[PDB]
Parts: C-alpha cells; structure tokens; sequence
RNA sequence: CAGAACACCUAAUUUCGAAUCCAGCAUGAGAAGC
C-alpha cells in the first residue's frame, strides 16, 4: 500500500483573523482585546483547515454539477457516495485524508498584533463603535500536512483545486471585509505506509 | 475523645503534685481534680469546687462542674484559657446558665459508623441556623449517608429497568416456521458449526431459548439474524473462511432457515440435536 | 506574642514552631425502622439539618 | 384488609400464571398498595409542609403509527427516545419541559432541536413532521409508565 | 377479587405519618397475590426443571499409569464405577475423557508427572481401558483392587 | 523468563488533543456543559487508550510490508495467534506480551483540558447551522506511559518504535481527519530482570 | 505456632480496574445493560481475587531467580509441596500458611464501578466495527485486603512485598494489557500472638 | 514595610452551543490428594 503526503505552506497575503474557541482563552484575553486569535499553549496560531477544503470542494463540485451531497446544511447528514464524503469523511467510512491543523511556524509576539477597529456613523462621519482584534500579520508562513490514507488518482488535482478556491476567497474569519487573503505552496510526495518499519 | 455515661477516655483506655507517668497523669488538689497529659490532648477532670484551689501549670479540655461564681474565677487564672470545657453533673438550666457565661467569656461550652451528608439552601430562623430537607438514610457497612429523593429516583429507575428486563410476555408457556428434514439439519448444522457462525454459546442460547417456549426461540434467532438498517450487521459470529460477500448473506441465511426449522421439532428431539454440537445442554 | 501570651491564648512562631477538632456530623433521629429495596438499608425521614459549630446534627421535627 | 391502588394492565402470561413486573410502597394506613406517584405527592407535601414552617390525546395505535413513521424519517431517532425515557421516568413536567426545550424554534436562528427527516420534504410538511413529532411525545406523556416503556422498546430496545 | 400479601411485614420503614415499605413486586392473578422475587425465581426455575424433565500387558500398563498419575484413584473409582454400570456407559466414559477438545486442545486425562509422548500415553491409557473394557468383571474387580484400595 | 522489558513512553502533544469519555455517568454529567468530554480519570487526569492505537499501527504497517498478519479490526474478527502483533500484543489462546498502560497525563484537566466550540459553516450563507462546544487537550501536555514486554525477542523495541512513529503521523486518538491528536514521543527502553523486586 | 503475621494492605487505584463478574445469575443479570461487568459483592462492593495474584507474581519472580519453585499454571499441574510458594500459598498435601483475603473496597458501586463504552474500530475504513460495554472501576478507589500468615518465617514479609510490587508493574484483574488494573500497595505489618482473643 | 517610566475620545455588543450510529461475539466447565 501507498499512502500520499501533502506538504502545504500558506503565506499570509492580507490579515488573518482566525478566532479563539477555547473558552478560557477568550473569557481571559476579553480584557484586553474582543477578538482573540485562536492560539496554542505553545503560543502559536492554530487555523481549522479541514472544513475550508470541504467547504470548498462542495461548492465547487456542486457548481460544475456532480452528486456531492452538502454538509452544510442544519444537522446535514453525509451520504458515503460521493468525492467529498471518500475524501473527508462520512457517517459510515472515516475521512481517507487526514487533515492536519495550520500552525504558524513563528509564535504570537512576532506574528500576532492587537487592532483597532471602528464603527463609522454614515450621517456625521465619526467613530460610533470602537472594538480591538487581533490579527495574524502579513507573511506569516503557516506549514501543515495533509495525508491520504488510500490515494485515489483524482485526489492531489482536488486538494489543490480547493487550494486554488481558498487562495481566492480566503480561509479564516471576517472574510468579507478582506481579512484572510494567503497563498499556498505544495510540495507532494507519495510513500508507502511501511516506511517506519526497519 | 470523652463518653459520657462517669468519665471514660478513650486514647491506654483510663477513665476518670508529683507526676506518674502511666499518658501524663498528675493529680492537684481541689481544697481531687486530675490533670492527664496525651499527645490528643491535655484534659482536666476537676471534680467539685469549695476557695484557691491549684490549677494546673495548658489545660486544652476542663471537664467541670457546678451547681457559680467559683466556677467562674476557676475558669480563669488557668493559662492558656480552654479550648472547650464540658459542664457535666448538674441541673440542665443550672448548667445553660453558666453556659450562657462561659460564652461571654468567648469559651466554648458541650452540654452532655460515621454519617456522611451528600447534601446541598439554608435558613437563619431562630438562635440556630439551619436548611429544611426530607431525605433518606442509608447504612452502607461502613458508612450511614443521607441522600434526598433524586438519589432514591436513580435506584428505584434502575430496579425498573432491571425488572422490566426480566420477565417476556410467553416465556416458558404453551404453526409457520420453515421445514426442511433431518438429514440437512445435521449438514447444516456440521457446515455451520466448522466454521464459526453455530457457536456452542450460540446453540446453549438456542437451548435456553427454545425451553422457554417457540416464540422466544423465533424471537431470538430473528434478534440475531435482524440486518441493522444503519450499520449492516446481524448478530452472528462472522464465518472463519474465504467467504466473499454474497454467500455471508446466504450462509446466514442457512443458519436462519436452520434453526427456525428445527424449531418445530420435538423438543427431546432437538436436544439429541444439540448435545452433539454442545455437550452441556 | 509576650501580650498575646498574658491574654492567655496561644503561640506558635515560626523558628519555634496538637488537638484533633473532628467538625463532626451526628444523627439524632430514630434508627431502627429501616427497609430495604436495592440492596440498601434505607429509611425516608424529614427533619432539619442544623449547622452548630463545631458539630452538623440532623434533628427531627421534634427539636425544631 | 389489603388494598391494591394500581390498574392491572400490563399482564404478561408466564407458563399458566399471569404475571406483572412492578415496584411499589407497602402502606400501613387498609394495609394499601401505592404506586410511585403517591411517593412524589406525598414528597412533595411534606417539602411544602417543612418549608412552609419556617396535554392532548391520541390514540394508541396511531402513537404506534406515527412514532413509526418518525422513526423511519429519523426525526425520532433512539437518542431522542432514550432521553424522552429519562425525562418521563423523572416525572413528568421534565418531560413537558424537555419536549418544548427540542420543539422550540429558537426566534434568532429559526431551527427546531429535532434531528432532520431522511427524504425530500417540502419545509412545511417537514415542519409538519416537527408538530406531529410534538404532538406524539407529548401525547406519551399522558399515559403510564408502563405502556410508556412497551410502547418505545419497539423502537429502542434499551429504552 | 380478593388481594394476598406474601412479603414480610415486618422490617418496615415509618415516615410522613405513613408506615411506608418501597419493595419489589411481583403481581399474580389467580386472588391477586403479591409476591417477591424468590417467588419468581422458583417459579423460573422449576418451570425450567419442568421442561428439563424431557491380561498381564494390561497390568503392566495400569501400573505404569499409577506412577505418572494419568489414571487416578478418582479415575480408577470412576472407570470401575462405569463397568460396574455395565459396558456402554464404560465406553462412553473413556470416550468422553479421551475427548481432545478441537478448539483448545487439551484431554481430560490427567497429565503425566513431549506432545507426542503424551499422545502417545494417553493412546496408551485409550487401548489400555478399552482393552479392560471387554474381559470379565471379576478380572477388572482384581486388577483394580491392586491400585486403588476401595474400589 | 529472566529478563523483560520497560518501555517509558514519554508523549507531548503538538495540536489539541480529543479522546472522548467512555463512562457513561462521567459523560452525561458533562453534557449538561460540554458535548464532547475528553476522557478522564477520577484523579483529575487525562486517560487515553494506547494498546489498541499500537495494535493498529503495527497492523497496517505490518500487512503493507506483506507479513501474515490478521486483521483484528475487523467485526469481530478472531486473531489466529501467529502474526507478530499475536504475540505482541494478544492472541485469544495467549495473552500478549505486552502490557501498555494509558497514557496518564503528567498534570491534572484543569491545566491541560479546555473547553472549546466547533462550527458548521453553511457553504452558500457562510453562515454557522451547528455550534458544538467539546474539550480538548493544549499542546505540550505531557502524557507518560510504560510497555511491558514479558518475554522479549530483540524486535519488540523496534516495532514498538515504529507504531510509534505512525502515531505521530497519524494521531493516537479522536478526531485525527481535523487535525487533533497530533503527538511526538520520547523513549526510554531498559531490560529489566524479572526477580528485581525480590529482595 | 505462637505467632502471626498480620499484613493489613490498602490498594488505591492507579488505573481503571476490571476483573470479571463470577457468579452466573450476577452476569446474566448485567449481560443485558452491560457486557462486562465487574466482580460485586450482594452487599455491592468490589472484589478482587488477590491469592492468585500473589501466587502468580511470587512463581514468576523466583523461577526468574532460579529458585526451585514449581508452577501451578499449566493445565492440571502439582504443586510439588516443597517450595516457598507451597510453604506460603499451600499443597496439596499441607494448606497455605499465608491466608489471603480478598480485596474489599471500602466503597459501593455508585461511588467507584462506572460503566464504560469500549470499542473496535476497523484498520482500514477508520470507522467503529463493534461496540461493548464494560463496567470499570475508577482510578482513586481504594481497596482493602489482609493477609494472615500462621508459622511465619523470616521472609515471608520480603516475598509479600515483592509480590505487590509485581502486582503493580503487571497490573491485578482483567484486561492487564490494555492498561486496567494498574494499582498501588500500602502495607502495615504486625506481629501477633495468636491467643489475643482469650 | 515594597515594585517603579502636540495631545485628546473610544475599545463595546449579539446569535448559537446541538444532532446521529453502534453497544456485539468467542473459548474453556476439569483435576488431584486426604
Ligand atoms: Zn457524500
Ligand atoms: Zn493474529
Ligand atoms: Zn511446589
């Protein structure tokens, strides 16, 4: 058997802004700032790529009109015959990639820096809302991997398809208001799953 | 640790100048009052009072009694001031109102298996304070807890659980089964006992469940044979063998229309079935 | 401390530095008429927990 | 004499003696037999006496069809019955309660705490399904616990 | 229409002016009696019973088999006791307990005090008693008496 | 028989960590709160099973190198008793070899378990359909463990080391498709006699 | 003769602890609502074999030291009634000086036996083949035991011991290898004369 | 009786935090001494 490593690399292109989920994370830094990052407790920043890619692929393959079902929807149950539930999983068979985390290669002092943002009254033209964030700067080199389990010959082509849709729209949080913009590089390899065995 | 009845102490099991030494024991005088010495404990038995008596060199307890103010100055110009003292031997009223002094001088008084609160509300009514509860106790064998009726709703919903899960609606009490003869019966059973779906577990729950009527036998081998909607899986031991997909189903199916035909054979019929497959029963 | 001392209360310094207080809890209620359902020698009773100092009693309908 | 306060419904036939699982409280009053019930009112009266000093039917078979038809959508899937077994076991209005807390529609996000019907079904036959499923297990609740629990073993065994 | 009662009345709780006892029943309709669970656990049980109601290489062999305790003084007591039953039951016996079970592997004979010696004594215990199976009861009586002292 | 060996297993945790609680009383109690608990001791620490994840990994290294190794993980599927992972880890005629233990942690729920929220994005809307809050082990927790090799052929440090190193590719436990469970070890292996505790 | 060893042991759990339900009416009765239930006393409190343990602990550790000691674990063995084992834990022939009761928690069921959900999960399709449920002990229930020894020599201590210390490196009841059992020993020795109840 | 280092104004707020599958198999029921 073969099994297949994709080593991808995103550099940040336009602020990311990723947010905190542990709750004593945010509960604690709600002093200081109202949007955390999502951060490890090795300090590093911590982005959820998995559902970006299955995400994208959905939308993607819904528009170009394959059997791809949504998991999307409210409390939307995958149906275990499609591209998207082989590759990233079902009710019945686990997901064959697995999809490592994004972890910034730098911790936060150096990547993470606390902004300002503000809520402008249209009619006078002056600050209504005032509000503090935290964002991942630009050039931030964020590194994961992705692994298949059982590599299909479709499956590079549409992991960096997805690749190619997140580069567009963005990965992360406050998407619409331009954070999140990066750029992916892929490094891929096939190996075989006995290589730990000596 | 004091019982009341005279005076036990429990540390050397006694019960109530120069010094024997037993547990430091010294006896002063009244004008007599024991002064005993443990590593628990530096207890004082006084006994009766008369003007300046000898109080001892810290007298951690002072077990005293009377029936006033020489209790009192007694109960100073002792250093290093009690951490408890006991007013035993007298009238109860008598005893509460000295009691009542011996709290304004900031000294706090006890008028004469372990129990444990898995409680949880209070109240400030009267001199006392306090929290209205109704409750169980149990006497477990080394402890007595007190639990309230959600405590009592968790045994008594699991007492019905383990009731109802007892008794079947025909079970050992008195038409459209398949048939197939004898001899395939023992082919059968032979095929499907090599290879392990027939278990001899399997032909023991058979037993049990063919003793305990027809309907519990057909009701237990559709319960094992039953196709899960969502996962795909009956309830058989998996075939030891090359057997691909189709014939899994149909060597199931020939342990279903197996055991469902054997069900309408007699039932000393059927045993000299099973006991040379299981010999137990 | 020398003050604290003549107040006639304790001392423990630091350089310098043995009673067991059992804050105990004790049932004051009748025992015997006990059953059992679950294995457990139980009896329902209502009453009153009071909290005194140095010592949790459960008292019955009766104290109160 | 000896009085027995519970309906004999729910008679199973062991061999030639008909039989019935149950859990009770000898009272020594007529020497009555008394169910749970009299338990939790009689808790309760005395609660309030410490501290004071100081539904819509249907029928059976159609509960049958309908918790049937549920089941085969997976609106009521053996979770869901499995914790309605718990909140009718603890009593009733945590029954009501829980049934109301999966039938409401939270008024910021417009969904129902059901799980999703299997099959194409236009929104308001599935919200349809939701008011059914409502009236069903609420309906439940005003039985037993004994044709309660007959009823939903059917479903969730285990239950 | 008449109601029994057959659990004890006796080690029974007092609370809220009720003498109240939780218990586990058991309802019988007949009267309609109440009954515990040893009541239904006999009930269980005897319905159960109910449908459960339905010459000198011999000698030279038994006396190296006493030495490495293959056959005992309880297999010596059991083997007379199934000749002393007749022949078939004598038969059964040694086929039972020469009965290699196919999934473990393991005979029911005691081990001697490699695989194949083993095989090969316990072979040896096989035609041996069989062997002992088919002479006169008087002989096995004799031979028999030699080794164990009562039977 | 004379010598058996000790494997002090020594694990950090490099993204977060889901294991989910097993008990069945200790998980309703927690989704009152939360609704994925991470499995916990009564002790306050973090149990995580890790036979089986051995197991696992030495079964599908073992049978993609092309050894007769049976597949345990099948639906009730019977070990034959004469792969190496049969004498490792367990047979149903023997027991295995080796005993691991869980990975208990080195510190206790409070420090290392934190309680998190996972979404679903509605792909069009962009918008959340479910929010779900369950716990997670930080990055860095530490988790010690020991191996117990009974009878020690001169493999069992090796393929021990490589299941290991699987592991840390592919998570020991959870939700290793997202992300969690990715670990590194430390190992510290000694070959201990059997009468040592003899005095 | 004149004297006895008495050895009051508390075992508290380090581990989940299962050992297997015994009594048949006890397992059908809990093979419904669970698959494997843990060994309960009719007063509801946990025991654990403890005398096998020992004797199997003492047998391991001095065949490792080559000692002549037998081994009652093979199908239908002898003691031999001539080792320190058979001295301790008896023949045939003689009875075990060391009488070993078993270990009784001092705790119920609701408090330390916990059910449990134990799984299966299939190599390939990373997907749960099978479910069971198992009542475990916690970690933290404690436990005691009281070994009575009668003729006692002077090592007789030094071997029980060294027993609970195998005890704690293999791990006491069921499931050894999967990491159950694994327990910790406190032990407080005394010397006894045998007439202290006269 | 311990920390201590050109200018303002702001730095809050609101939703969700659930839903589902599975809980099965298999082996062993004997010896021996007194
Ligand atoms: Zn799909
Ligand atoms: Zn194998
Ligand atoms: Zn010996």
């Amino acid at each position: 058997k073969t099994m297949k490593k994709i080593y991808v690399t995103m550099k940040t292109l336009s602020p990311l802004y990723t947010g905190e989920v542990r709750r004593e994370d945010k509960e604690a830094a709600q002093k200081r700032v109202n949007f955390p990052v999502r951060k490890t407790a090795t300090n590093k920043v911590l982005i959820p790529f998995k559902g970006a890619l299955r995400s994208a692929l959905e939308i993607m393959l819904k528009a170009k009109g394959e059997n791809v079902c949504d998991t999307g929807e409210s409390r939307a149950r995958p149906c275990g015959r499609c591209v998207t539930c082989s590759l990233f999983g079902s009710m019945g068979r686990a997901g064959r990639a697995s999809v490592d985390f994004l972890i910034s290669n730098d911790t936060k002092e150096q990547i993470v820096r606390e902004s300002t943002h503000l809520r402008i009254e249209r009619q006078t033209k002056s600050a209504s809302d005032t509000f503090k964030g935290e964002e991942v700067i630009e050039g931030a080199t964020f590194t994961a991997t992705i692994t298949i389990s059982n590599p299909q010959e479709k499956d590079l082509s549409l992991i960096q398809s997805a690749l190619k849709f997140i580069e567009e729209n963005g990965i992360g949080g406050w998407l619409n208001k331009g954070y999140g913009r990066v750029s992916f590089e892929v490094k891929s390899e096939d190996v075989a799953t006995d290589r730990f065995l000596k | 640790m004091i019982k009341f009845i005279a005076f036990l102490l429990e540390t050397a099991k006694i019960l109530i100048r120069n010094t024997i030494e037993l547990t430091k024991i010294t006896f002063y005088n009244n004008s007599v009052s024991v002064f005993i010495e443990t590593h628990n404990g530096n207890y004082l038995f006084s006994g009766d009072i008369g003007y300046p008596p000898d109080m001892p060199d810290n007298v951690d307890y002072l077990i005293l009694e009377s029936t006033q103010d020489e209790l009192i100055d007694y109960i100073e110009r002792l250093k290093y001031t009690p951490y408890k003292v006991f007013l035993v031997h007298g009238e109860k009223e008598q005893r509460e109102i000295l009691a009542k002094r011996i709290i304004s001088k900031k000294i706090r008084v006890e008028l004469p298996k372990v129990v444990l609160n898995i409680n949880t509300n209070m109240c400030n009514f009267a001199s006392y304070r306090l929290m209205p509860f109704s409750g169980f106790i149990v006497e477990k064998d080394d402890r007595i807890e007190i639990n309230d009726k959600n405590w009592f709703d968790m045994i008594w919903n699991e007492e019905y659980n383990k009731m109802r899960s007892q008794i079947v609606a025909e079970d050992f009490s008195t038409m459209a089964l398949p048939d197939m003869s004898h001899d395939k019966i023992i082919e059968n059973i032979e095929y499907l006992f090599n290879i392990k779906i027939l278990s001899k577990n399997r032909i023991k729950e058979f037993w049990e469940e063919f003793c305990k009527g027809q309907k519990a036998a057909i009701k237990y081998i559709t319960q094992v044979h039953r196709k899960n909607p969502n996962t795909g899986r009956r309830n058989w031991n998996p075939p030891e063998g090359d057997f691909t997909d189709n014939e899994i189903e149909k060597l199931y199916e020939t342990a279903y229309n197996t055991l469902l035909s054997l069900i309408k054979y007699d039932k000393n019929k059927v045993y000299n079935i099973l006991i040379n497959f299981n010999p137990k029963l | 401390a020398k003050r604290i001392i003549s107040k006639k209360i304790r001392v423990e310094l630091p350089e310098n530095y043995e009673i067991l207080i059992e804050k105990k809890v004790v049932l004051n209620i009748n025992t015997d008429n006990m059953c059992n359902f679950a294995s457990y020698r139980l009896m329902p009773f209502s009453g009153f927990i009071v909290e005194k100092d140095d010592r949790i009693e459960i008292n019955d309908k009766n104290w109160f």
